[PDB]
């Protein structure tokens, strides 16, 4: 990772929450203890894969918030539509 | 950040009001009826967890 002057600007809480949401997006969980099942190692894999990427491809903590929450907002809708309305 | 659809800021405003004014809460669910509706949602998921 190159230094960016932003990341200095963004604490291991703000993205770590971020994190949590793209958890809580992709997986509904029913309580916040299925955020500590086994599928947790592998939805927090897949959260700190992206957070990461989108942390790194951004340059300000705001832009890969936004970012992130635009993949994450997609991502909410997909899931929701598809498995309610569209079959 | 994308906003094809601007109509974002339901997410945006969730965002900033749990990450930035409530700051923490990395323990939160509201399923109800359970958290396993995905299913085929999960057949992309594999697809998107399995390479970084």
């Amino acid at each position: 990772g190159v230094r960016k002057g932003w990341h200095e600007h963004v604490t291991q809480d703000l993205r770590s929450h971020l994190v949590h949401k793209l958890v809580q997006a992709i997986f509904p969980t029913p309580d916040p203890a299925a955020l500590k099942d086994r599928r947790m190692e592998n939805l927090v894999a897949y959260a700190k894969k992206v957070e990461g990427d989108m942390y790194e491809s951004a340059n300000s903590r705001d832009e890969y918030y936004h970012l992130l929450a635009e993949k994450i907002y997609k991502i909410q809708k997909e899931l929701e539509e598809k498995r309610r309305s569209r079959l | 950040g994308s906003m094809s659809h601007y109509g974002n800021q339901t997410l945006q405003d969730l965002l900033t009001s749990d990450s930035l004014s409530h700051s923490d809460g990395g323990g939160s669910g509201g399923g109800s009826g359970g958290g396993s509706l995905e299913c085929d949602m999960e057949s992309i998921i594999r697809s998107e967890l399995m390479d970084a």
